[PDB]
């Protein structure tokens, strides 16, 4: 698929400024930060929660091992 | 020939102590034309004083208090004069064209508009509906449509960028009030030109306009003519798609220089090289203008157009074509490229032609009565005086390669346009690529 056969679209006015003539930089402590926490809080309770779990199940999985290694002070009290 | 121009009348031209310029250029002609150029325009409107100059030039014919509609039409008709004019952005005029033998009696009348409108408040609340629906209809007009978003966008947010005819929501609403606040206001003598072509005498006309311009300007204000606020130049883009539409329409420029500066010749040259196409011509062989061949050939546009629109202190040097939604894009790069070659590599053979082409403009663009006026109204106003076609001659007569090649690099090369397309123009590239189509991979 190539260009001027994509889509029947009417009516719709877009005004955009050479590069030059704006700001790339942009607006960053205005518009930018925000945006980004606005993420950051809004799928960390969506991606954190899994990779927690996951955290857990690693330590426990470890340490558990770990213990399973060491000694039971009674395996022979005689 | 050279000549020809020498043996050309010198124009006539003397103000008042009013203010007023009285300029025009005599000939045998017994017919001629006389108006009055008011340096009036959109420009000098606001974001509620919008419109007015138009919704103005509306009501300038409706009548004045001395002689109502009925009689002033009644008096001109039954003269067989014809009353004619416009209003710009920068420009506004009213010109009359009798039989010379009525110098005296259209001088008055012109007189009695700039002056004294009836604006009748129930002929307003008329031609408020008039241009309203007027102006629904210079709407389907995608040839124009696409030049006012040209100016709305690249010389977005300032006095410029408001379209001549300005908003609905204003001529629904302006005041019988506003209309007279906008003639009051602009329309004086220093601002306004008395010129005039035909079989004229000077004299004649200006003791008939120093005669039915009374004016009397007590304060210094009264007597200076106030600048106008700079408008910002914005590399920029408007799309206003619809594909429902037979076919889009792109418009690019750069800044214009403005009607002082000299290059606007070497300038206007350049624009001479590509010139225009449009179908009917009859030139797959067409002269150099590549940009026609080419458009021949490869089929590229039903029409395209260069143009060096410019204002007082500022301008718009660009093009504008018309094109099937499916070669829109060719066409660009076809024309765009244009552009570079013309500013990179342009021949001496090349501009020998463009020049040659434009004296033969130079020339018919003075063509008859109504036209000269024009000029001359316009010169003055504009450029200070009146630039003789012996002295265009010389300025565009002595432009070289070298000199365009210098002049629209100078004004195109690596510059940020302002592109304006309406139609079926999902094939049009965005902006960055026919910007990077401003300079050449030299």
């Amino acid at each position: 698929r190539q260009f001027g056969h994509l889509t029947r679209v009417r009516h719709l006015i877009t005004y955009s400024l050479s590069p030059f003539e704006q700001r790339p930089f942009p607006h960053y402590f205005s518009k930018g930060v925000p945006n980004v926490w606005r993420r950051l809080r809004a799928c960390i309770l969506r991606v954190a929660p899994p990779f927690l779990a996951f955290y857990l199940l690693y330590t426990w999985g470890t340490q558990e091992f770990e213990k399973s290694k060491r000694k039971n002070p009674a395996a022979y009290v005689n | 020939y050279a000549q020809a121009l020498q043996s050309v009348p010198e124009t006539q031209v003397s103000q008042l102590d009013n203010g007023v310029r009285v300029a025009s250029e005599q000939s045998s002609q017994p017919t001629c034309t006389v108006g009055v150029w008011i340096d009036a325009g959109s420009r000098y409107e606001s974001e509620k004083n919008n419109g007015a100059g138009y919704f103005l030039e509306h009501l300038a014919f409706k009548g004045t208090k001395n002689r109502p509609q009925n009689a002033l039409e009644k008096e001109v008709e039954s003269m067989g004069a014809h009353l004619n004019a416009y209003s710009s952005r920068e420009h506004t005029a009213y010109y009359i064209k009798a039989l010379s033998k009525d110098v005296p009696k259209a001088v008055e009348l012109l007189a009695d508009i700039v002056q004294n409108c009836s604006l009748e408040d129930s002929q307003i609340e008329k031609e408020r509906d008039v241009i309203v629906r007027e102006l629904q209809e210079n709407d389907t007009s995608m040839r124009e449509v696409v030049f006012n978003y040209l100016h709305a966008t690249a010389f977005q947010g300032t006095g410029l960028a408001q379209s001549v005819e300005g908003p609905s929501e204003n001529i629904r609403k302006l005041s019988r009030a506003d209309l007279t606040e906008y003639l009051s206001t602009h329309y004086t003598a220093p601002r306004m030109v008395l010129a005039a072509a035909g079989g004229v005498e000077h004299q004649q006309l200006l003791e008939l306009a120093q005669k039915h311009f009374g004016g009397v300007p007590f304060t210094y204000d009264d007597d200076a003519v106030p600048t106008l606020s700079k408008c910002r130049f914005t590399g920029s883009q408007i799309r206003h798609r619809e594909d429902g539409l037979p076919l889009a329409h792109v418009a690019i420029a750069v800044e214009g220089p403005g009607w002082a500066h000299p290059d606007l010749v070497a300038l206007q040259v350049a624009n001479a090289i590509i010139g225009h196409y449009d179908r009917t011509y009859g030139g797959g062989l067409h002269s150099s203008s590549p940009l026609a061949s080419i458009a021949v050939t490869n089929k590229l546009c039903q029409s395209f157009q260069t143009f060096s629109i410019c204002y007082s202190e500022t301008g718009l040097f660009g093009f504008y074509f018309v094109c099937d939604r499916m070669s829109i894009d060719d066409m660009m790069f076809v024309l765009q490229g244009q552009w570079m070659r013309l500013c990179t590599s342009i021949s001496e053979s090349e501009v020998l032609r463009g020049k040659n082409f434009l004296r033969n403009a130079l020339v018919s663009h003075l063509d008859g009565t109504t036209p000269v006026c024009e000029d001359i109204g316009r010169e003055l106003l504009t450029y200070g005086r009146r630039i003789p076609l012996e002295e265009w001659e010389e300025r565009l007569a002595e432009v070289d390669a070298r000199m365009v090649r210098e002049v629209c690099s100078k004004y195109i090369y690596d510059q940020c346009p302002a592109v304006a397309g309406p139609g079926p123009i999902e094939q049009l590239p965005d902006y960055n690529r026919i910007r990077s189509g401003m300079f050449w991979l030299r």
